[PDB]
Formats: C-alpha cells, structure tokens, sequence
C-alpha cells in the first residue's frame, strides 16, 4: 500500500478481497502512525463492526457515522460519542434523559 | 468558525494537490498531524 | 462506583496501571459521572487527574477498537 501510494481502482479491489486480518493490519499501521489512502480506505469501509471500523481509521467521521445508525445500543452510543467529545455532550445527556 | 476554517483547510490541500507551503499551514488536530 | 470521588480515583488509578464491550460500557458509565482530599489522594498516587482520566479512556476505546 505505502509503496505503490508513494492504478486506485485496482487497490480498491485488492482491498475488497482483503476485507479480519486485513482489520488487524490496518489497526496495526494506525497505531504505527501513532490522502488518497485514507480517503479509499473510509470509503471501503463505508461499503457494531461497520461503526468500529470506521471509528478505529478515522483515528469526526466516528461521530457522524454512530449518529447516523443511531438515527441498550442508544446508551452505548450516546456514552462513545461523549467519550471521543471529551454542545453535543449536552444534547446527547438531555436524549439520554429523555 | 470553525465550519469556515475547515473549508480554507480543504481548499488549501486541494491547492497542495515548499518553505511558501510551510508557512501558508503555519477532528481537525487529526487532520494536521496526519498531514504532518 | 456506580453504588456509591475518592473511590472514583482510585478506581481510575487502577484502571491507568493496567493499562469487551461490557468493559467500555463501564469506562463511559464512569465518565458520566466524573475534593480537596480527593487531590490530595491523587497527588500521592502520582507520587490534570481529570485529563489524565479521558487520555485512559481514549486509550481504552482505541484498544476496543482494535480488538
């Protein structure tokens, strides 16, 4: 991946037949980290597990995809976003609530 | 504000797309390091 | 915890030196409920809490994650 990104729709395939190792090698190069890549990897993923995944790369696309599914699950949810915040943890609080 | 300064952050890397680039960069703490 | 500040930190002070599901619910259950004495026990554990507690939390999401 880093050597042919230093043919897109090809990787996008590769990928494909890639996608739970292929899980782990990612969460492993992110936590080595720790553009075009990033912006095929999110759109694969966007193709529970599916929130995860998302949240894991994309480490505001978290947020945004938890509130859209959300749109004992509901508590979880709303607890993950106010977590990664730390407005929105107001709202989430008063639905919590409510 | 912050919408705003979001959209001139993607604009920018859509310019991007070396010392004068420093200086025009000198969710979104993400957004750096990883251009970083 | 849930039962029950200075119980609270020694909690997250165990949580930190250890550092699934049921797991972050508890993380996130703690961090909606998150005083003089309870700085002074967490001084001596050093030997800020508050921040210290989300970058624990974070870290465990990011663990939660992965697996």
């Amino acid at each position: 991946r880093l050597g042919h990104e230093c043919r897109t729709n090809f990787l996008q395939l590769l990928l494909q037949e890639d996608i739970d190792f292929f899980s782990t090698l990612l969460r492993l190069c992110n936590a080595h980290s720790d553009k075009i890549v990033d912006s095929i990897l999110s759109q694969n993923l966007r193709s529970c597990f599916k929130k995860l995944y998302c949240f894991r790369m994309l480490n505001a696309a978290a947020e945004v995809l938890y509130q859209y599914i959300l749109m004992i699950r509901k508590r979880k949810c709303y607890l993950m976003v106010i977590n990664v915040l730390s407005v929105t943890l107001t709202d989430l609080r008063d639905e919590l609530r409510g | 504000c912050c919408n705003v300064m979001s959209q001139e952050i993607v604009s920018k890397i859509l310019e991007k797309n070396k010392a004068k680039l420093l200086e025009l960069p000198l969710q979104d703490l993400m957004k750096c390091t990883y251009k970083i | 915890l849930i039962e029950f500040h200075y119980l609270v930190l020694l909690v997250a002070k165990f949580l930190y030196p250890i550092f699934e599901d049921s797991v972050a619910t508890v993380i996130e259950v703690i961090e909606t409920k998150w005083s003089n004495l309870y700085e002074t026990i967490i001084e001596a554990d050093k030997s800020a809490t508050l921040l210290k507690n989300l970058r624990k939390k974070l870290n465990f999401k990011l663990c939660q994650a992965f697996m």
